């Protein structure tokens, strides 16, 4: 029985780790994204002002 | 009065399907997106999916999807026929979204 | 890409599953997903960048406004800057995070082997038929501790030992 929980636990350690860089990594590229939406924007903006 | 469980089993997918058939009125969905969608009921997966949380299932499924594999919907959208190898892929990706 | 990453998420997810915690890792995969799906809705949402002045720079009469708006574009086109600077903080986790791994991984490592030999040494040394109960003091010391505290106290009552052995009352 405690055989089946270490065998778990051993296979987890290296794979989570791989997890955890891959999450905030992601977070980052979406952060710079923001500044491709502030693009699209206030071009959108701009269309309308002047089609009225 | 008293159901079967044949009986129970096809009324507690039939009622699911039939949440899942409503729309939301003058906002349509797209084609490719309406394949999985079917072909996640009709292959049992929405079987399990508690009533309550049917529409976070459709749009979470879609977003799986997409982000997950939106090459497979791609492929669905080019080829425009549902492999055996994309049909398995589909049911292993169907089952994968189920969990989440 | 972004799909390598949720391969391995979602598959830690169901591996999550199949160990002890979960507290603040769904928040944390309901994070980096909300974020991802905000970019996607993004990269969906966005439309080109610019003022088509070649039609509406050709139809508008009541102009000097095409030119405003072309020239305000056009400025901020350099949008504000870039948001990659979290690699020396975001690095400082993974410090934290690779030293409990390294911890978790070495550990169990250890047990896993410490318990194989277990098994073995359970198999070739164990009186399973009988020994000297002689050899089980020799083994423990925790019977004569027992027995002493007992001869001492002046209890022949044994706690237990009729509950899991018998006492063959005649009485």
């Amino acid at each position: 029985d405690r055989i089946d929980s270490v065998s778990q636990l051993q296979n987890v350690a290296e794979t989570t780790k791989v997890l955890f860089d891959v999450s905030k990594e992601t977070v980052e590229l979406e952060s710079e994204a923001f500044e491709l939406k502030q693009k699209v924007e206030l071009a959108h903006e701009a269309k309308a002002v002047l089609d009225s | 009065s008293d159901l079967d469980a044949s009986t129970k089993q096809t009324l507690v997918r039939g009622e699911r399907l039939t949440q899942l058939l409503k729309q939301n009125q003058y906002s349509p969905l797209a084609t490719e997106e309406q394949v999985p969608l079917i072909y996640a009921g009709v292959n049992g997966h929405l079987d399990g999916i508690e009533l309550s949380r049917i529409g976070e299932f459709e749009s979470s499924f879609l977003s799986y999807l997409k982000s997950n594999h939106n090459e497979l919907l791609t492929e669905i959208r080019e080829k425009g026929e549902l492999s055996k190898e994309l049909l398995a892929s589909l049911k292993s990706a169907t089952e994968s979204f189920v969990a989440t | 890409a972004k799909s390598a990453a949720n391969k391995l998420d979602w598959a830690k997810v169901i591996s999550s599953l199949r160990i002890t915690g979960s507290t603040a890792t769904q928040l944390s995969s309901f994070k980096k997903r909300n974020d991802e799906a905000r970019r996607q809705l993004l990269e969906l949402q966005s439309q080109p960048t610019e003022v088509d002045f070649s039609h509406y720079r050709s139809v508008l009469k009541n102009t000097s406004v095409i030119d405003k708006i072309e020239s305000y574009v056009k400025q901020y086109k350099p949008v504000k800057i870039d948001a990659s600077k979290q690699l020396q903080v975001i690095e400082s986790f993974e410090k934290h995070a690779m030293t409990n791994a390294k911890e978790t991984e070495s550990l169990v490592s250890k047990e896993l082997k410490d318990l194989q030999s277990t098994l073995d040494n359970i198999q070739s040394a164990r009186p399973f038929d009988e020994l000297t109960v002689d050899d089980l003091t020799k083994i423990k010391p925790e019977i004569d501790a027992k027995v002493e505290e007992m001869v001492k106290k002046g209890k022949w009552d044994v706690p237990g030992y009729k509950d899991r052995f018998g006492n063959l009352n005649v009485m």
